[PDB]
């Protein structure tokens, strides 16, 4: 399977520009032989949270040449036996081999082809092992939480680890705009404190056990058979009478909780893509230049 | 004096992927 | 004063289209049609026909 | 007009895949076209309602 | 590789009713090669939940032809990544194309493919898109915990889904969590100065009725705060156990649809190409 893309008339020189990209990857709509660049494009500056919520509702693909004409890209998930295919690596520290990686969009300082002949962006994903591509996220969010309650300035824990050479994470409001990710930022927040609200309206005493023994023998007998006290979690009190606007019930918040939770751990990434099997190269790839991969 | 016509036959076998399935 | 004559030169660029359209043929008769599972019988002539 | 476009067939070609079970058969075709006169040379006029 | 499922004799009456399910799932328990009728055999309605408990033990497998003697298969997810196959879209809802499914036993009882030739029956499962799939789970164990188109549950396999829910719950509370939870109000004033924050809060949140009624003081520092950090941990855990959470409710997903030629959507009750991820 592959697909071309109809390349409107550019421009000279800018064409050698596009050109430099022949390892990015690109999401399309349907899997159709001809697409156009006009609908495989994003604003270059958008919120993280939608993004990465479409990056779902449509499939993935890499490029390969790049022609005047057009250029033909090829699809990940369909497929038969996993060809190989090459994918040049963006993100901001290297990728090992033997290995998997995840797409998620560009958190740090955004990166964007302004292609301004035909007066249209490109936005391009990027590329990161598994691993550290579970946490970054989790850098940025909690940078962005420990900003929000007016804390001390800094700790010196904005750097991450990565085949030693140790990255800076990039200052916030700089290339982006600070409200690029601050709708994931509340969206992931927001959720947790919920859950912890429902979970202590559920079982109250749980805080006031031993702070050693009541609660590690509660989650000792828990995690095990049946015990549960009878019933551990207690009754809850009636709710109003659903005109009263102070209706509170405790179930359908659960309920509600529930699903919003399932809809925020989907749409994460933190699912493995493809996975990198290099053969014939130097050992690891840097960030910038192309490496061998099979899809997963 | 060794190197692909068998070495030919040895690479692309590659362009048939059907074999078609169907009856 | 008078107005030269005026000369004037205009180009237009292409357009590209295309047309497509599928064919899937089944699962169980391209075998009768490739002859692979097609089996001696004055029953499945008929069904290869 | 006698002429008010002008059009260019490609090649037909075929490209197939394996989906469905069966064979999926997809025919395509390029084609190019651009007008070929100096100012408008069509026009409608939405006779009827 | 293909599963080969074998048949006893039946009367015509019902061979033409099982012919016409070309394109349903079945869930086998080991993947011999060879398999009688019997063994891929459910009861009738009943027990959703631990019916659903139970499609994350076997393996399912797709049937794809029925002969008058045979009766071919292909196991579900096994060593393939990219295997095309049809199945037919059971359920009630449409789907378009893009989006995974999910399988879900049947509501409402009456879905049974009874065979009075060998007194059995089967339950072929229908096929949710995701996005309505979690809030059919969500709904059903939600209501399920209460009990300390609607069927009741049977109190013998709740309190175990209670505890695979309160687990995962009360596993997310740390020494992070009490400082994210510190700034509720302070998360409030700010969903009242724009837009979209105050469209991220749903209404009935429950934290919005926290706010107004309980005050906190500022959180007590950790040991060691002067090395380590807890938040970034606690969202490391958040992420890492919010990613994981459909799985022990629902079930994984197992396929998604892609379609080449025909529209997008497919009705009910049609079939429909897939390919299984």
């Amino acid at each position: 399977m592959e697909v071309d893309i109809a390349l409107p008339t550019l421009s000279p020189g800018d064409l050698s520009a596009l050109q430099r990209c022949e390892g990015r990857v690109v999401f399309l709509e349907t899997l159709r032989r001809h697409a156009t660049l006009r609908e495989v494009a994003l604003p270059c500056g958008g919120d993280v949270l939608a993004a990465m919520a479409a990056y779902r509702r449509r499939f993935a693909a890499v490029i390969t040449r790049v022609t005047p004409h057009r250029m033909l890209a090829t699809p990940l998930g369909v497929g038969g036996r996993g060809q190989s295919l090459v994918l040049q690596n963006t993100g901001p520290f290297d990728l090992t081999n033997g290995d998997h990686v995840c797409l998620v969009p560009p958190l740090l300082g955004d990166e964007c082809l302004r292609l301004t002949s035909a007066n249209l962006e490109l936005r391009f994903p990027m590329t990161l092992p598994l691993a550290q591509a579970r946490e970054l996220t989790a850098r940025v969010v909690a940078r962005a939480a420990e900003t929000l309650r007016g804390g001390a300035p800094a700790r010196g824990a904005d750097v991450v680890f990565s085949n030693g050479r140790r990255y800076q994470l990039p200052p916030p409001h700089r290339d982006n705009a600070e409200a690029a990710t601050r709708s994931l930022v509340l969206n992931m927040i927001f959720l947790l404190n919920e859950g912890a609200v429902i979970l202590l309206s559920l079982i109250p005493n749980l805080l006031t056990l031993g702070a050693q023994d009541g609660y590690a023998n509660a989650v000792i007998q828990l995690g095990s058979a049946t015990r549960e006290l009878g019933q551990l979690v207690r009754q809850p009190p009636p709710p109003l009478p659903q005109d009263h606007a102070r209706r509170f019930c405790v179930f359908e918040a659960l309920e509600a909780w529930i699903a919003s939770a399932s809809r925020l751990g989907d749409t994460l990434g933190t699912r493995p893509v493809a996975r990198v099997c290099i053969f014939d190269g130097p050992p690891t790839v840097p960030p910038g230049e192309k490496a061998a991969v099979v899809e997963v | 004096m060794s190197v692909q016509i068998g070495n030919g036959l040895l690479m692309v076998v590659a362009p048939g992927t059907l074999t078609v399935g169907s009856a | 004063p008078a107005d030269q004559p005026v000369h004037n030169y205009m180009i237009k660029r292409l357009d590209r289209r295309s047309l497509n359209a599928a064919f899937s043929i089944a699962v169980e008769a391209l075998g009768l049609i490739s002859g692979e599972n097609l089996d001696g019988t004055h029953i499945s002539s008929a069904m290869r026909l | 007009e006698k002429a008010s476009e002008s059009y260019f067939m490609g090649q037909m070609q075929v490209a197939r895949t394996e989906s469905g079970g069966g064979l999926h058969l997809q025919l395509t075709q390029p084609r190019a076209n651009v007008d070929l006169g100096v100012g408008f040379t069509a026009a409608y006029a939405a006779a009827a309602l």
